[PDB]
């Protein structure tokens, strides 16, 4: 009766929705081929029922290179995507912005925007939109902006959650991710209520220290993140004692209208072997998700002062030894919150235990946590980015292919100073003040 | 004759409601499918006070559910007991308020309240001789909080010469279940502190010791919880519900219980409340359950007696007892705590018996305290909302849909209001 | 920087229980009657501030402090003049605030011995900087 | 009628309580379940005295068993006879006092005296009109000895108008079971010689000497050890419990054997003690049964009275005798023995008659003598507690959880001034 | 209720403790993978029960070298330990105080508390912990230190008992004995409550002698070292006549805080074929404990005097002739005691009958005894390691390895008065006094 829709952008945005619909079809007991052997309408959220029993989900893969959506088209889940849904290109954006933004994307984005009228006038309840983007990406960053600008345009006040990737502060892919972050970051800055955020490099370290895999290719990270969207989307999707919804998460998470860059964490993650001689007990598993070294975002919370948390636990639950626990995590040492929050936790308790793909790294687990913690963190990330854009741009590379492809250096200038201005409010508002 | 409509608001009122109608079955002796099970015409004797007539000698609960989210009405619907409530009653939304006053009072409570107020207004026309109304919700959520000042509001507006009680679950002192709990709880306790009657705040971890320590319970969780407020209203309205030896009403509460019109802010309590395997060491006796009573770690409120002083207190027995044996060990536990009460008012305990024990049990009793340690939470809930509008954090967003800070202010203005009044009645000789 | 101190097991040096409520008192001015009052950790904030001037921002803590949740935020503060002066001695907050005389006395054992540690013999008055 | 309240502390007394209420039950035929299946109605006609009526004609003991450490409420909650005590009284620590008295008078004791405290209050309160406590501990450990200490203390703050006994086990002069003995008993007796109206001094070897040569047993157990405690121990108060031809009570024996408040400390002892096999070579009857009470033998605390001057003596006989025989071997004792009795006390016996024989006996006794050769045991404790403390051992860990020096001074003074007059009266003309 | 955890430091405690764990499935019926076919609970001071049936110990094994932790992980006892428990280093510490201490140690020790940390707040009464450590080596003694350095911080006030292996008076593994077992003990010598001591020399003499073995090979020695840990502990996880505590230990044994160096002792030991031809009673079995040639360290009783001891009964055992022998052993003119110290004896009687462990050499006994003496004779134990010591630090033999790992000069000098400090503080307060 209430639905959302998600919009995938660019080879990272497709990889993640195809772990995360893997995921869902294997959730809601849908087989590849669309048919069927809490639960009843949960599927009506996502898989719209057509005629027959077939139930096609609510998805827009969009790509201007075609190689991974032809991959997708041949994959094992042919039969379930409306084939009119995928929507893809010619030539890519080759981490151009002023490609994905100008030049090409603007080829393609009234097809686009044509599809998502349709797919949204098909349902009556809608209640928000999904991205899932990358930042360096060409294409993802320039095709996020403009359908950022199009979709506040078309429609007024609604939801728009995204799940972007952010930059890795060593490891590196591409070598204009400084321009291409600080363009998206300054474009998107206003059309978004609410950006989880996520890196390479720490799920990369979590999934070789926690779960002990030595040869992590990009499907067990995929897997990671489909598992946390999943645990957010969960109290939506399925009954509980205490639920929450988008506009709940939106609401307790953004204080001020610059500062929504939460980061996400998710617990326990382990394997199969160590899960026998483990207890997983709801207060251990939240002092797992809140340690330190357990964020999946490269920066230690540590440096920084807490400014709000939302706590998601999924399965046999009991709330009594929750507020138990949270209790004894604000007493604790590590945890230090800012001084005009006197209350910084926000508890959501659903009755569906997290089920397990097959084949995948995780361990079955009654028990799970999702933990969306806005900080002040981030701050030492958006300086350092902010670094390395000043660093390249000192001396004008690549300054000419971003020229040529119809832009200014004055955009340049005002993404700079908007950077500048962002990062000067986040730690005036983070640091404490007298009276 | 004497009619009560309840109202439910949220998912606190739905599920506190689900467990309320559950005990109201039991004691009616109802069957979950509708028709009359029991054995004893007293039942049958007073069944329109709550429960209402209906063909083939069906009975259907004057209740009227309604939450702007569907999940708790699909729930209520599909779970057990969901086969006697109208469907009618069966109001709901389609996206919840988000822990928002604004979106709760002004965004989706005109619809909402439009239609409640249609279905409220076709039962009353339906009832013979109102009694008065019963409202159960939250005032840390957005929905039960909005929404439940703003039926409030218009049902006060419409029927200015009636009663009603409003069960509301006040946040907790020591974890916060939603990070923007005191602004929805500074303006729905204005509201409520302007056009309600009285208001009997109950606590989560209050709860929650009571149950951990006096029950010895491992795992407590909201069924357990929602029993023990549920056994708590059952106790309240049995006296009018029922035959006794001193009978009392709603009104006879109220008046006994108010001195003042801006204090109305009890404290409930239920005894005996005792352990699976240690209820055959213990003799049940009038003595040993007023000594229960009147203990502070028996209070379902968390605050603490023992910081102020009883402006008064009304206690309501159950089951067969002698008056003498009563009111002899009232007066020693007045005469014993004296210095816990005020001078300014003698003999300040009301009491009343009823004649129908509760379910499983020789006798019980509830006891209500209008005290003055509803002034620390006042005070604590001032004091955060306070620091955060100073701030002026979280704000935007209550104005962004509405508001403006001149309602915050004035908001804020009556919370201090209030609290100097009961704190200066308190320290009065 | 400060320097730390252990404590497990010292002989001639652990004073008597009378002595020292009587050390807190005279340093403070103010009728501490029971050690086990020291829940309230309000002493404690002082302690650090005549360690350190500053380090503390002794406008945060509230001497007034009566209940369960209001004795917690006044060691939040103490925690953090702990990290800022590097030292490195857990408090076990959930055990002071129960008001018990076990836990009370060891921790001013211990903050005792950090006491002699970091002072440098200066004096003041606390009436005028808690007032 | 004038009930007493049991207090249980240490292991020591965990142990002997346990064997108590074995006997006690079995005098008033009381099932293990806590039903009442005895005969004659006789038991009956006192049984508020220790046990407590209960719902369903059940009857639960009037005792609180606490101990620091949770050992010993394992054994007697899960062992045989543990179904009838109530689960509330089972207050228990985690960790033991360690033999210290820092540890079980301030450390850990402050923890848990608050929790014991309101159960002693709430027995007071349902107690119609209390008589006085019984205190069962060991002068020897450190929970038994702290804090039975700290109750004693706290107890005689809240009910200073009543009378408590305490049933200690004062240490060895051959074999010492812990280490630091002297620092735990002199620091305890300076705390029972203010706060305590009469105490029974019982040592271990004596016991091991009875049960040895008099009752024929080479290898005792504790089993066998503790039954011979509790007879004399419950043979004090069946004066009250059952009729007699000559009555008394706790109170009465106080006003004949205390001449002095300081002088306190009494010796028991018990009649007849025979073995099995020679039972049937002896006439039971009351000539045999004064003349073997009265042998330094047959006494339950080592120390011989030849050796000093009995001041007072009581003399609680049982079963159904005649009084001339009782009275006429009385003054018999007196005139032969009259060495040893002081002579600024004339007709220093008081004897006192039941009328219900214990069980499997015709006739029984016990024997209580405020006897001056109670010096000698003082006198030895203070010497080894004045050679450890010169040169200042184990002291390191009394100092390091509160106390000081000053304090052990004024203990030891405390302790030879008692020793002083205890001997200035044996020799006063 | 009560819980107590074992750090295992270096081969010696290793092995140990191999044979110690291997003793406690035995004793609660926990077979090797973890299932199980006074007993209601009992295991609950030992194994932490987790989901399923299978119970894990509290154990932490931590060394350099991955020689021997490798074999206990492929050994029969490989599903028992927790994984993550068994925490292993790159290179040993090579008999050098400075490597496992300074250099080496360092960077392994943080990780090693994060392991007591969440096994510590997983339990709720924890009392204290048991240290099985060695003296000569380098990681079983450097190491060790930096343990009790960082756990006292942690835990201010907790027991500390730890089971050392004393170097012997002939017998010598190791050629730098001297100066690692100098400096160890004045750096442990604040940090530790009770010290139990073990010397190897001793223990080849009793197996030889008394349960007449001509292979007493490590193993073996081990099995009989093991029988004293399971006795101390015995009384937390068994009911008795009389119980003790682990505190209580503390209490009775240590006059003066530097005094604290007891030496254990047990009995009976006899051999199968043996143990027919004697009766086995209390009053012999307590008159065994106290001859001199079963003192399981090399040195004779009778050159001191004792200061206080403590016995440990289990099995059939009565009160009465417990008290009756060991008053006849109190006016035997063998043992003498100071002055200072009328009363000094401890008793604690248990109702569980030592089990045997299959392939022992030890009989089926129905009682049994340990004894802890804390005695002046050991004062010349210390005195022979300080004549070593001076011996070759005059001429500065083998320096140049320490110096030159982080260590100093003057760091000898101050750890050699301080030995010369307890020495005659050892002989001052156990020699008479006047007045
Ligand atoms: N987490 C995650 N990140 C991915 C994955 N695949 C690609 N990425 C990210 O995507 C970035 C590359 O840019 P893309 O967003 O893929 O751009 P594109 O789709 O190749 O299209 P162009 O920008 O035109 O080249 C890399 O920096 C990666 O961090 C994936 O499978 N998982
Ligand atoms: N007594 C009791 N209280 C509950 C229970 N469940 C939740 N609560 C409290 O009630 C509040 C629930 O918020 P609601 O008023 O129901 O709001 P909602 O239904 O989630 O809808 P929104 O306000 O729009 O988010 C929480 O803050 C809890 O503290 C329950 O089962 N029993
Ligand atoms: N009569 C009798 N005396 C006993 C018995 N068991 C132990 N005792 C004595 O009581 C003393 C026991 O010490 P407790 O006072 O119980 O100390 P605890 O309960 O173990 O607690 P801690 O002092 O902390 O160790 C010993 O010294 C024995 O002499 C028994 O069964 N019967
Ligand atoms: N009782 C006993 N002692 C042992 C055993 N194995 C080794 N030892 C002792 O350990 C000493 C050897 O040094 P270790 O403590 O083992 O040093 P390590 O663990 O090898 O670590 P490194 O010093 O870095 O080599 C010898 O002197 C032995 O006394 C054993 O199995 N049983
Ligand atoms: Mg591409
Ligand atoms: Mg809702
Ligand atoms: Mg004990
Ligand atoms: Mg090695």
């Amino acid at each position: 009766m209430r639905e959302c829709i998600s919009i995938h952008v660019g080879q990272a945005g497709v990889q993640i929705g195809n772990a995360c619909w893997e995921l869902y079809c294997l959730e809601h007991g849908i087989q590849p081929d669309g048919q069927m052997p809490h639960h009843h309408d949960s599927f009506n959220t996502f898989f719209s029922e057509t005629g027959a029993g077939k139930h096609v989900p609510r998805a827009v893969f969009v790509d201007l290179e075609p190689t991974v959506i032809d991959e997708v088209r041949t994959g094992t889940y042919r039969q379930l995507f409306h084939p009119e849904q995928l929507i893809t290109g010619k030539e890519d954006a080759a981490n151009n912005y002023a490609r994905g933004h100008y030049t090409i994307g603007k080829e393609i984005i009234d097809l686009v925007l044509d599809r998502i009228r349709k797919l949204a006038d098909q349902c009556t309840g809608l209640q928000g939109f999904l991205v899932f983007h990358s930042f360096g990406g060409g294409t993802g960053s320039g095709f996020t902006s403009l359908l950022m600008e199009r979709l506040s345009v078309d429609y007024g006040k609604k939801s728009k959650l995204e799940f972007s990737i952010y930059p890795a502060p060593q490891v590196s892919t591409a070598v204009v991710e400084p321009y291409n972050s600080i363009l998206t970051t300054h474009t998107t800055l206003e059309h978004s209520d609410c950006a989880f955020m996520v890196d390479n490099e720490a799920i990369y370290d979590i999934c070789r220290r926690n779960l002990d895999i030595e040869r992590p290719t990009y499907t067990n990270l995929n897997r990671l993140i489909s598992q946390i969207v999943s645990s957010i989307t969960a109290s939506l999707r399925f009954d509980g004692a205490l639920n929450v919804d988008l506009t709940q998460f939106q609401t307790n998470l953004v204080p001020y209208p610059r500062i929504h860059f939460p980061l996400a964490t998710y617990a326990p993650v382990i394997s199969a072997e160590k899960a026998y001689h483990e207890q997983l007990s709801v207060a251990e598993i939240t002092n797992a998700c809140f340690e330190p070294a357990n964020q999946m975002v490269k920066c230690d919370p540590r440096h920084g002062k807490y400014m709000a948390c939302c706590l998601l636990y999924r399965g046999d639950v009991v709330p009594k030894d929750v507020n138990a626990a949270i209790a004894t995590i604000k007493t604790k040492r590590s945890i230090q919150f800012v001084d005009w929050c006197p209350t910084g936790f926000k508890v959501g308790i659903n009755y569906q235990p997290p089920t397990v793909v097959p084949g995948g790294d995780l361990a079955k687990v009654q028990r799970a946590v999702c933990m969306l913690s806005n900080t002040t963190a981030i701050a030492e990330a958006w300086a350092r980015l902010d670094h390395k854009f000043d660093l390249m741009y000192a001396k004008r590379a690549f300054v000419h292919w971003y020229v040529g492809e119809g832009m200014e250096e004055g955009e340049f200038s005002e993404a700079r100073e908007d950077m500048a201005a962002l990062e000067k409010d986040y730690e005036e508002v983070g640091v404490d003040s007298v009276e | 004759m004497r009619e009560i409509v309840h109202i439910q608001a949220g998912q606190c009122g739905n599920q506190i409601g689900a467990k309320f109608w559950e005990v109201i079955s039991d004691e009616h002796g109802i069957d979950p499918s509708g028709n009359y099970v029991g054995d004893s015409d007293l039942q049958l004797e007073r069944i329109s006070v709550y429960y209402n007539e209906a063909s083939s000698h069906k009975y259907v609960p004057r209740a009227i559910l309604v939450d702007l989210e569907p999940g708790t009405m699909d729930s209520v619907r599909s779970g057990a007991f969901g086969h006697l409530f109208r469907p009618d009653n069966f109001i709901f939304g389609q996206s919840g308020a988000g822990n928002n006053w604004a979106k709760g009072h002004y965004t989706e409570g005109a619809e909402l309240v439009d239609s409640v107020l249609d279905v409220v207004r076709k039962e009353c026309e339906n009832c013979d001789c109102l009694q008065g109304f019963q409202l159960t919700h939250s005032l840390g959520g957005g929905t039960g909080s909005g929404m439940g000042t703003l039926l409030i509001s218009k049902v006060r507006e419409e029927y200015p010469d009636r009663i009603m009680n409003t069960f509301s679950v006040v946040p907790s002192p020591k974890v916060s279940d939603t990070v923007v709990e005191p602004y929805n709880a500074t303006l729905s306790i204005h509201q409520l502190v302007e056009n309600t009657d009285e208001t009997y705040c109950i606590d989560n971890e209050a709860l929650y010791d009571i149950c951990f320590r006096t029950l010895k319970l491992a795992t407590p969780t909201y069924g357990d919880l929602n029993h023990l407020v549920s056994a708590t209203m059952s106790g309240v309205t049995t006296s009018l519900r029922f035959p006794g030896q001193l009978n009392a009403d709603l009104r006879k509460l109220a008046v006994n219980m108010v001195p003042f019109p801006r204090l109305h802010f009890f404290m409930p309590g239920f005894a005996p409340l005792t352990a699976r395997g240690s209820q055959q060491y213990r003799a049940l006796t009038v003595p040993e359950l007023t000594q229960q009573m009147f203990d502070a770690k028996n209070m379902m409120a968390a605050c603490d007696p023992r910081h102020g002083r009883y402006l008064t207190v009304a206690t309501v027995f159950r089951g067969r007892m002698s008056m003498k044996e009563v009111d002899e060990q009232m007066l020693a536990i007045q005469s014993k705590n004296s210095s816990y009460f005020v001078e300014w008012i003698p003999n300040n305990v009301k009491v009343a018996v009823c004649d129908i024990p509760p379910r499983g049990l020789k006798m019980s009793s509830t006891f209500i305290g209008n005290s003055t340690a509803i002034q620390e939470l006042f005070k604590r809930i001032s004091e955060q909302f306070t620091a955060m509008f100073r701030r002026k954090a979280f704000l935007h967003w209550y104005t962004g849909e509405g508001m403006d800070e001149m309602e915050f202010t004035e908001a804020e203005s009556n919370m201090n209001d209030l609290v100097s009044e009961y704190q200066q009645y308190q320290d009065a000789t | 920087m400060a320097v730390n101190v252990y404590s497990t097991s010292v002989t001639s040096e652990n004073l008597s229980r009378h002595d020292m409520l009587a050390w807190v008192n005279d340093s403070l001015h103010l009728n501490y009657t029971k050690i086990e009052q020291l829940c309230s950790g309000a002493a404690y904030c002082q302690f650090m501030d005549m360690l350190f001037p500053g380090c503390v921002h002794l406008r945060k803590v509230k001497f007034q402090a009566k209940l369960e949740h209001e004795y917690i935020h006044n060691f939040k503060v103490l925690q953090a003049a702990f990290k800022k002066m590097g030292v490195d001695k857990i408090i076990p907050v959930e055990k002071l605030v129960k008001g018990k005389f076990q836990d009370n006395f060891e921790f001013i054992q211990w903050f005792k011995k950090f006491f002699d540690a970091n002072y440098d013999g200066k004096d003041y008055n606390p009436l005028l900087a808690r007032q």
